[PDB]
């Protein structure tokens, strides 16, 4: 091997010692960033010593001799010191892991910066915005790949799990992001980049899968978006390719890639994100922070970084290629010391030439300054020469095989065991020809409530004597409940999250829990990638059988016959005794566990009580307000017949009873905080009440539960029988969202309130009635038929009026045109913003929202899709696009903020005088009580003559005639 | 030029084909397509 490849070996050991082990600390192993950043990054020493191990890893397979054994051990104990520098940086900060593994604030994360010569914390916590989830992340990682090639205490062992715990929730956590700022305002925000949950959905496949494929959801509705405040960050090739690999979406991963091509690649690398600013000749280089008017600034100017073309050669390497256009790109190193290449950290548009570069986009001749040479980027760019010339193998940087990702994965057959929870119960279902086994013949296979698992895992970290407490209550879906669990030698299945939460409605109406048990299959179809065959254990309760008892419910008899057909819920399904699911499941074994009016004194008025039960209920608020768990002075309290009738009436199943008795018990569904932290988990914002602006509370981040339920609360104004419905229909929306997220596209902001009217609408006009009759109507639904009427509300199914409605069931679901953000950002370069109801969306957005970002998507659908009533907004939104399609053809621009519902009017009184004339009924236009429109003008088709999109273009003709006064139009 | 957008914005072809294309871009998720287009006055409409 030294004729010809150990000469080269050893050319590249002398790059990585004059390069990267010529700066190791002795005392602490940790890399210093350069000369004048003498600190430590723990994403950057975690980089920066891939070269060292790629090094390590090439001499051991042709280390014979002791010398190159020498140089193969050194370079590997390198590697292993440097990480366990980062881990004592780490282990000293174990209150600060402690802390944010339960409250997941950015003053209680793991500091980027530390003393490379004390393995100490250099500034204060306030000081840098340390919350970086990635480093974090790349660390576990690399910390994983490291071990599984070979590289070798139980209390650091303990330290690493509540670094998992740590970043577990990372999908609902927000981050100051791989370059430490958070967003690209710069101001501090912490912000959710894709970047932080891809490594960390890497590093937690390599070392619970729930927040996995939680971190999955996150990763492919950003994407090819970075976060809410960047079109595209050029830190996705950490995730999309090397080292994570965290997509298994082989177009998404391919979209990135162009995407970060198209718009940040330029001559000298590419630029982090669009606007970045970073080292611009534009900035202030004294000053933290970005105020909002610069950002245009940096716009075409950005400082392009050549460790993003590492990526680009990584990838390419690991996925075999002729980008050796992106080697041979790299001249663009800065000597040729010696010869060392010396990659930079970026090149700025030298300051003069701004106006050039910023006009001609990428195509000025830069500087580099930063960082010189870039031990990230450096270490990439060794290493991927080495992968490159054939002295390395993708298989030996990545033994835990994360390239494999991308492959298509085949679909999964979950077993599933129905299990009778009596015998009677195993007598009924085998009458009806289902042969299951109770749970008391599953014996020793222990059946428990998924509470029990959840409970069980918080013992799981815990070493006291470093003062951490093992793993906060999360709730375990359907991913973490379906393997099979190895507790103190016997194995330990868990029923799904759904059967053990019969705590409101949605439990006591066997089609919802038919309803969840499909959404939970389809979920586990797609997202099991797990080592074995999930498993859901199915018991039948006894309130899952019929009024009588004697015969089973008639939708949980078709479910279960569905699923021994081998398909129900969009997934294969075998069905079988437990006992034979042992040898093909998930069998995990958890080690952790083993040991070692007048008249207004109330003294008489319940005695009217003592057979509607409507009216006992009724007259059950007046004593509960007026007089909810003070005395009846019958042995009896407000609260425990209260409970008594809530219990009555689900006996009798008459639901809009039992949704009262719900709403003024204050009943919450347990699991709610994880639908809208999946709602939100796929890039979807949430509002929560009527849709009048100040009560409809929007959700933009993920609420702890209790706080998302008394931001429901207080956004029913007391008004009862809506907080439920908010609860009910979040619910419903990530069981959609879980199963059918095509449902969902073209939808950002999910207003629940406009929801629910459209959904009474829809019970008026289906099933003719009084919008009032069918708004109480509304509660009489079975939680199964009221899903029914919001899957309907959403694909618009059908059990002269009809525009009306269309227009009506589209703007309640909020539903946005595609490319409808995009078009409104290229009418605020020409107006100076838009106005809807008086609230401006003005032009200086633009100056710092590219047009692709989900944070410019959500200035707009707040100054827009605020608007109370469903289709006046749709009306609203055609009034923009017309907007946007006159701005084309318009060759000026105005200065003026246009408003828009005057479009919308101007159309209207347009709509008047054409149909008069026409000649149609005065009755027969009939104007709006709550906008002002006429009904007919709803009822209009868009395109035509006397289309209503055609009224606004007649309308915003005449609307910017007297702000423009002259139109040389093309 | 803006007088023929106020007049009769449908008539002039360019405009038309736009209004329709944008016609559908927002509803051809309810999609002969002809839903989306009102020819009739409403009155002429409901005459029968
Ligand atoms: C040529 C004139 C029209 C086609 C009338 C409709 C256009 C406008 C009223 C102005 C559009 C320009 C903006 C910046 C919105």
């Amino acid at each position: 091997s030294r004729s010809n490849s150990g000469v080269r070996l050893d050319g590249y050991a002398r790059l990585v010692q004059q390069t990267i082990l010529c700066h190791q600390n002795p005392v602490t192993g940790l890399l210093p960033a350069s000369y004048d950043q003498k600190d430590a990054w723990v994403r950057d020493n975690v980089y920066s010593i891939l070269a060292v191990w790629g090094l390590g890893l090439a001499y051991r397979k042709n280390a014979d001799r002791d010398e190159d054994k020498a140089k193969a051990y050194e370079l590997e104990q390198s590697v292993v010191k440097l990480m366990r520098g980062l881990l004592h940086c780490m282990i000293r900060q174990v209150d600060k892991v402690e802390s944010f593994k339960y409250s997941q604030s950015t003053k209680d994360s793991l500091h980027a910066k530390y003393n490379t010569k004390t393995c100490a914390t250099v500034v204060g916590d306030d000081q840098w915005g340390h919350l970086q989830l990635d480093a974090t992340s790349v660390y576990l990682l690399f910390l994983a790949q490291m071990t599984a090639s070979g590289l070798h205490s139980l209390d650091e062992v303990n330290f690493i799990q509540n670094l998992v715990f740590y970043i577990e929730a990372a999908y609902k956590t927000a981050d100051f992001g791989i370059w430490e700022r958070g967003d690209k305002t710069n101001q501090g925000i912490s912000e959710l980049n894709a970047s932080s949950v891809g490594m960390a959905k890497a590093a937690l496949e390599a070392l619970l899968a729930d927040e996995v494929q939680h971190c999955q959801s996150i990763l492919n509705s950003l994407l090819p978006r970075a976060s809410t405040s960047k079109e595209v960050d050029a830190s996705l090739l950490s995730v999309v390719s090397f080292p994570a690999f965290a997509v298994e979406d082989s177009q998404l991963v391919e979209l990135t890639k162009q995407e970060i091509i198209t718009k940040l690649q330029g001559r000298y690398g590419c630029c982090r994100f669009l606007r970045d600013g970073y080292k611009t000749p534009k900035e202030d280089p004294n000053r933290l922070y970005y105020e909002p008017a610069e950002l245009k600034l940096f716009e075409n100017i950005e400082c392009e970084w050549p460790l993003f073309w590492t990526y680009f050669i990584l990838d390419g390497v690991f996925s075999g290629n002729a980008e050796q256009v992106q080697e041979y790109k790299e001249a663009l190193e800065a000597v040729l010391k010696n010869g060392v290449p010396l990659l930079p950290e970026l090149y700025s548009v030298p300051p003069d030439r701004v106006d050039e570069e910023y006009q001609n986009p990428h195509t000025v001749d830069r500087v580099p300054m930063g960082k010189l040479p870039h031990m990230w980027g450096q270490s990439l760019y060794i290493l991927g020469s080495l992968m490159a010339e054939g002295f390395l193998a993708p298989g030996e940087i990545d033994p835990l095989n994360r390239r494999f990702s991308t492959v298509p994965k085949p679909d999964v057959v979950v077993q599933v065991s129905i299990l009778a929870e009596t015998e009677e119960i195993k007598t009924i279902l085998k009458d009806k020809g289902i042969y299951v086994e109770t749970i008391a013949e599953v014996y020793p296979i222990r059946v428990q409530p998924a509470r029990i698992l959840s409970h069980i895992y918080s013992s799981l970290g815990c070493n006291n004597r470093m003062k951490l407490s093992g793993r906060p209550y999360r709730h375990m879906g359907v991913l973490g409940t379906s393997k099979l669990y190895d507790i103190r030698k016997t194995i330990f299945t868990f029923t799904p999250q759904f059967i053990d939460q019969q705590q409101f409605y949605l439990a006591l109406d066997n089609k919802m829990i038919v309803e969840m048990l499909r959404t939970d299959l389809s979920y586990l179809c797609s997202r099991w990638r797990m080592t074995g065959q999930p498993t859901i254990t199915f018991p039948i309760s006894h309130s899952m059988l019929d009024e009588d008892g004697t015969s089973l419910n008639s939708s949980i008899l078709a479910a279960l016959r569905k699923m021994q057909d081998g398909y129900f819920g969009g997934a294969r399904v075998q069905t079988g005794k437990l006992s034979e699911f042992l040898t093909t499941s998930c069998c995990t074994h958890l080690s952790f566990m083993d040991p070692g009016s007048g008249e207004v004194d109330f003294k008489a008025l319940v005695l009217q009580l003592k057979e509607q039960a409507d009216i006992l209920y009724m007259l059950y608020t007046m004593k509960g307000p007026d007089w909810t768990e003070l005395y009846n002075e019958r042995s009896a309290t407000v609260r425990e017949l209260l409970t008594e009738l809530y219990g009555k009436v689900g006996e009798i199943r008459h639901w809009g009873l039992i949704r009262y008795i719900s709403g003024i018990l204050r009943k919450k569904v347990e699991a709610l905080d994880e639908a809208c932290t999946d709602l939100l988990s796929h890039q979807k914002h949430l509002t929560v009440g009527l849709p009048p602006e100040p009560r409809e509370k929007t959700i933009s981040a993920p609420l702890p539960y209790e706080a998302l339920t008394q931001l429901i609360d207080e956004a029913s104004e007391g008004d009862m029988s809506i907080s439920i419905l908010t609860q009910e229909i979040m619910v419903y929306l990530a069981m959609y969202m879980r199963t059918q997220p095509g449902l969902f596209a073209e939808m950002f902001r999910l207003r629940i309130g406009l929801i629910i009217q459209v959904m009474a609408t829809e019970l008026a006009h289906s099933l003719r009635c009084s919008a009032e009759e069918a708004t109480e109507g509304l509660m009489n639904l079975s939680p199964s038929a009221m899903k029914n009427l919001l899957h309907h509300i959403l694909s618009g199914k059908e059990f002269q009026g009809q525009w009306q409605r269309r227009r009506r069931l589209d703007g309640a679901l909020n539903r946005v045109p595609v490319g409808f953000y995009q078009k409104v950002w290229k009418v605020l370069q020409k107006c100076h913003g838009l106005s809807v109801e008086g609230f401006v969306l003005p032009s200086s957005t633009t100056r710092e929202m590219t047009p692709g970002e989900i944070k410019f998507s959500v200035h707009v659908e707040s100054v827009l899709n605020r608007v109370p009533q469903p289709e006046y907004r749709q009306l609203l939104v055609e009034a923009i696009l017309v907007l946007t399609m006159l701005a084309d053809i318009e060759i000026h621009s105005i200065g003026s903020i246009i408003a828009v519902e005057k479009i919308v009017h101007i159309a209207n009184d347009l709509f008047l005088q054409e149909q008069k004339t026409l000649g149609a009924d005065d009755t027969m236009l009939a104007k709006d009580p709550a906008s002002g429109i006429c009904t007919l003008l709803y009822d209009s088709a868009p395109s035509g003559r006397f289309g209503t999109m055609t009224y606004l273009s007649k309308a915003a003709a005449t609307y910017v005639q007297e702000f423009l006064p002259h139109s040389i139009c093309a | 030029t803006r007088e023929i957008v106020i007049r009769d914005p449908y008539a002039l072809r360019p405009l038309r084909r736009l209004i329709d294309a944008y016609a559908f871009r927002i509803y051809g998720h309810w999609v002969n397509r002809a839903a989306l287009f009102e020819n009739t006055p409403k009155a002429v409409l409901l005459s029968l």
